[PDB]
């Protein structure tokens, strides 16, 4: 049962560096739409 | 008509085998286990994809595809529970060790999973479900011949603990060998050729 | 000599049916099945219609046979014929295409 | 076509994120499989002279592990893409440190184009997709196996593992689809896997040439 | 087609189903029976044709002969 | 560090059967006891069960490196 | 020769046998088994050799 | 292979077939006249069309209704296409979707009377109402084997295969029709090499060919070991290029003048 939970805990690790490569690419697209502006 | 055909027909298909011979003339197994031309272009890193001969083959099916969930977890799981059919098919001193035992019963697991993955390959690499096979061994007549020359008699207790099986099992899919070394590109070159096999 | 029968009735009535579909070709009721003009779905409801009628009396030729029998003990042995043949020596030869 | 236009240009940039996903460019999951509504409702599904115009469209993206590596991806409007054209889309590319790009020509850029194009290869990379060749994602096809662009490392690992010369491999030429849509180039080593019937899984190899 | 009469969408209507129709194609004709089993699906609808006896699936579609 | 595959192939023992015949056809010694045979393709055979051939095959690779193996040193298929 | 073990279905084998009681013993004496190398049961014929 | 809802029903998988299929104006287009009417109003045919809308002369090219209908097009459509293809040369005056008579007007406006019959002529022959061109007709026919049947995992395991409809066409176009919706992009295999070579690759071309030898050495009922097949498929896709068997495949491989000269064009090589 011990080993299941640190298991689950794992997933939620891996859940949140989902999360944090989100929140990267969005700080990265916050920079990237203006080049996508000032193209046209 | 018929007659027509059979003239035309023995006009054209020597001039087809003919051109299909002259095509593929040198390619030849070196002594490398890989199949080259005159050039040393390798053609295929194994014979056939496996290298086998196409002599030593016969067609077999396999079990644990196109089961159904239910039937497959109830026919590869060997259940540790219930002692009554343990102590019908295994002997006492075995159904013992494998009720007190717990790595017994965690191999068996392992053993479970990895026929579970197995499952998941073979239905992601056969699609349609096509049971028949062609591979070396037959391993059914195998086991019917040694069932006949040892005198069986499926009705009795066998002595056979499930964790030998497991470990011959093993012992046997490293015996095998087809891209000899230990390089680790080798190994993984190993498994993939003799993977459907294993 | 009730297999004969049988095989002629079998051919009365397939002849029957052909000329029915005949008519109705004439009188303009057979109606074009999908994929094929008239003319081809003409001859391929022919061509089913004789080929089943084929296939009944060779059952039939088949099923009259005897255990001692010698075609069937070389068709069943597979040395040498097989089921067609012995329908096309008693029962029926068959439709004859070309091309 | 109105709607049918909007349609492909979705379909288009569906396969254009796919493709540098695949490449290995970092790319948000949201945009590898956003739907058209939000594409509708993102530019305004009015391509027939309206907001969602080419040269309006285009996706700026980094390597995922080489942030200052990027590639455009232009969409000119003229049907027969000229040589000014692509010489302005340089020039303007010349600003930043970028080299990698793809072109979207609506039909055959002229042959006089091609000529520029390779011209300016060694300094900056650029290559051309038709749109019709980019409304479906071949990769995805059940005959069409998983390619691996492979490292030089471990291409000299397995040309010194089989003691073969590289010339001895097998040959895919360039101009392959598959090919160009992973952006390989001449001497370099693909890495393909089949599933084999005989044997499970098959791996070969195929060197550009 | 939204504006036409009655009696000219019944027509259209009735066109267009025989045009579906036509366009069809005629099914493989045997002699559908379950004593066959198919070992590509596990069903038991299938048809058989002589000429060796031909087997096609019927829900699973699995071909086999038998001499 | 022989690679190569360690069972003779048919055609290695074939051509090594027929050259050792060959060479005791010549009135070469013979490297097993005679039981009053004659036939020089017998004697080899019996040599080959022996293990008793003086031969060495040459296995050429095709980068173009060799492997030396002994007829007693692999094993034989039939 | 030896000790072969096969099993075969005769040419005149009815497929709806198996399914039914009698499998293991056929009135049309089909399913050729040979244990041993010994035959059993059935009727060689192409099929088996 | 149809992927939307239309795989299951007939209904929504006719008007793929149609559109995947070629039609033009002499698929449907019954009678064409052309006439020497004067003044447009005049009308010397019996018709109240021209009048309501409102050179001396005009195409009245009538339609068919039956194979209109068959592939479900409109007038509208047909004006739209027959007008922009000319450019804003002509004025084609269509007709109400409720008369018995599907009549057209196509007048030229700025050798003038060849120049009808000329652009009849080309227009007639190929116009490219609806569909793409090589696809002749295209076939509508329900899998009978599991060779062409879908097959999905139930929940539960077993494969339970599935009947949908499926499309046999008669030409080679693949590219385009991967791109259409309701389009199995994934399944749509082409039958043929040479046209995979160009749209999937090399790989691809391998696979197919196998299959389709597979196809046409099975359909006997013979059986031929994997392995040679795959051999000769690795021989035939060794150079990237598809190297025929043929003399001109062959001796073109770097192999040796000796070995050319015996297969074929013996002088020549040598």
């Amino acid at each position: 049962r011990q080993k299941l939970l640190k298991e689950q805990e794992e997933k939620r690790l891996r859940e949140k560096e989902e999360q944090k490569k989100l929140l990267e690419q969005r700080a990265q697209y916050v920079e990237k739409t203006k080049n996508i502006l000032m193209f046209t | 008509e018929g007659l027509i055909d059979t003239a035309v027909k023995t006009a054209e298909t020597g001039y087809i085998q003919r051109r299909l011979i002259k095509s593929m003339e040198s390619v030849m197994v070196k002594y490398d286990a890989t199949v080259r031309n005159s050039i040393n272009q390798v053609v295929q890193l194994r014979y056939g994809e496996d290298g086998l001969a196409g002599e030593s083959v016969e067609f077999q099916n396999l079990a644990t595809l196109k089961p159904s969930n239910k039937a497959f977890e109830k026919k590869f799981r060997f259940d540790y529970t219930n002692e009554r059919a343990l102590r019908r098919t295994l002997q006492e001193d075995l159904v013992k060790d494998v009720l007190s035992n717990a790595h017994i019963q965690n191999e068996l697991e392992r053993e479970f999973e990895r026929m579970r993955e197995d499952r998941e390959v073979l239905r992601v690499i056969f699609p349609t479900g096509d049971s028949k096979v062609v591979l070396p061994c037959n391993l059914l007549r195998m086991i019917w011949n040694a069932q006949k020359i040892f005198h069986i008699n499926p009705r009795l207790p066998s002595d056979l603990h499930p964790i030998k099986v497991v470990e011959g099992v093993k012992e046997l899919s490293k015996k095998l060998v087809i891209v000899n070394g230990d390089d680790p590109l080798s190994r993984q070159a190993q498994e993939n050729a003799t993977l459907l096999f294993n | 000599s009730k297999t004969y029968q049988d095989i002629q009735n079998t051919i009365k009535k397939a002849k029957q049916d052909v000329i029915e579909v005949i008519e109705k070709a004439h009188n303009n009721e057979l109606e074009p099945t999908p994929g094929n003009t008239l003319r081809q779905t003409f001859e391929n409801q022919v061509n089913r219609i004789l080929n089943d009628a084929r296939d009944k009396t060779g059952s039939s030729a088949q099923k009259s046979l005897s255990e001692y029998n010698n075609f069937k003990s070389m068709v069943v042995s597979g040395a040498k014929g097989s089921k067609i043949n012995i329908s096309q020596v008693i029962a029926v030869v068959g439709q004859q295409n070309v091309e | 076509d109105d709607e049918e236009e909007t349609y492909r240009l979705w379909k288009i940039r569906k396969t254009i994120m796919q493709l540098c996903h695949d490449r290995g460019y970092l790319v948000t999951q949201d945009e590898l499989d956003q739907t058209l509504e939000e594409f509708k409702a993102q530019f305004g599904d009015k391509p027939s002279e309206g907001r969602p115009r080419r040269t309006d469209l285009t996706v700026l993206v980094a390597h995922n592990d080489d942030p200052t590596d990027q590639m455009f991806v232009f969409f000119p409007e003229e049907p027969k893409v000229g040589i000014k054209t692509i010489k302005v889309y340089c020039q303007r590319m010349q600003e930043e440190n970028i080299t990698r790009a793809l072109i979207v020509v609506q039909q055959g850029m002229t042959p006089s184009a091609k000529q520029s194009l390779v011209d300016m290869a060694p300094k900056y990379i650029l290559e051309q997709f038709l749109q019709q060749e980019l409304l479906i994602n071949i990769t995805e096809h059940e005959l069409v196996p998983e390619h691996v662009v492979m490292t030089k490392e471990e291409v000299t690992e397995l040309l010194a593992r089989y003691k073969l010369r590289e010339n001895q491999l097998p040959r895919i030429q360039a101009g392959d689809p598959v090919a160009r849509y992973f952006g390989i180039k001449r001497g370099q080593v693909v890495k393909i896997i089949r599933p084999s019937e005989t044997a499970g899984r098959y791996i070969t190899y195929r060197l550009v040439q | 087609e939204e504006m036409a009469s009655d009696e000219l969408k019944e027509m259209r209507k009735n066109l267009t189903k025989e045009a579906i129709r036509e366009h069809q194609m005629a099914k493989t004709g045997g002699t559908q029976t379950d004593l066959f089993t198919c070992g590509k699906c596990k069903k038991k609808n299938c048809t058989y044709t002589q000429v060796t006896t031909f087997v096609v699936c019927n829900e699973c579609g699995n071909r086999w002969k038998f001499c | 560090k022989r690679i190569t595959t360690p069972y003779m192939t048919k055609y290695e023992r074939a051509r090594v059967l027929g050259t050792r015949a060959l060479q005791i056809a010549m009135c070469a010694p013979v490297m097993v006891e005679l039981e009053g045979e004659t036939d020089p393709l017998l004697i080899a055979m019996k040599e080959l069960k022996a293990r008793k051939i003086p031969i060495i095959i040459r296995r050429y690779l095709p980068d173009g490196s060799y492997e030396d193996w002994g007829v007693d040193e692999l094993i034989i298929s039939d | 020769p030896g000790h072969i073990n096969c099993i075969r279905t005769h040419s005149t084998h009815p497929d709806d046998e198996d399914s039914g009681p009698y499998k293991h013993i056929s009135p049309g004496d089909t399913k050729v088994v040979v244990e041993n190398g010994e035959l059993i049961m059935g009727i060689l014929c192409k099929k088996s050799l | 292979f149809l992927l939307g809802q239309s795989a299951r029903d007939a209904e929504r998988a006719k008007d793929i077939l149609c559109r995947l299929e070629h039609t033009t104006l002499r698929k449907v287009t019954a009678n064409t006249a052309i006439y020497y009417d004067p003044n447009p109003q005049s009308t010397v045919v019996a018709e109240d069309q021209e009048w309501v809308n409102v050179s001396p002369w005009l195409l009245r090219v009538e339609l068919d209704r039956k194979h209109m209908t068959d592939r479900k097009l409109t007038m509208e459509q047909i004006a739209e296409k027959i007008n922009a293809g000319f450019g804003d040369d002509l004025n084609c005056i269509f007709n109400d979707d409720n008369a018995e008579k599907l009549v057209l007007r196509i007048r030229i406006m700025n050798d003038d009377d060849v120049f009808l019959r000329c652009i009849e002529s080309n227009m007639l022959t190929d116009m490219t109402l609806q569909g793409i061109e090589q696809i002749s007709k295209v076939y509508m026919h329900l899998p009978q084997t599991d060779n062409k049947k879908k097959i999905i995992i139930t929940e539960d395991g077993e494969f339970k295969a599935l009947q949908e409809w499926i499309l046999e066409t008669d030409g080679v176009s693949l590219m385009r029709v991967l791109s259409e919706k309701d389009v199995d992009p994934v399944r749509t295999t082409s039958n043929d090499i040479v046209e995979i070579f160009t749209v999937l690759g090399i790989e691809a071309v391998r696979k197919a060919l196998e299959r389709e030898l597979y196809h046409v050495i099975s359909f006997d009922g013979s059986y031929v070991n994997y392995r040679h097949l795959a051999l000769l498929c690795d021989t035939m896709t060794c150079r990237g290029h598809l190297m025929a068997i043929t003399r001109h495949g062959v001796n073109r491989q770097d192999t040796g003048p000796l070995m050319k000269c015996s297969f074929e064009e013996t002088v020549d090589v040598l």
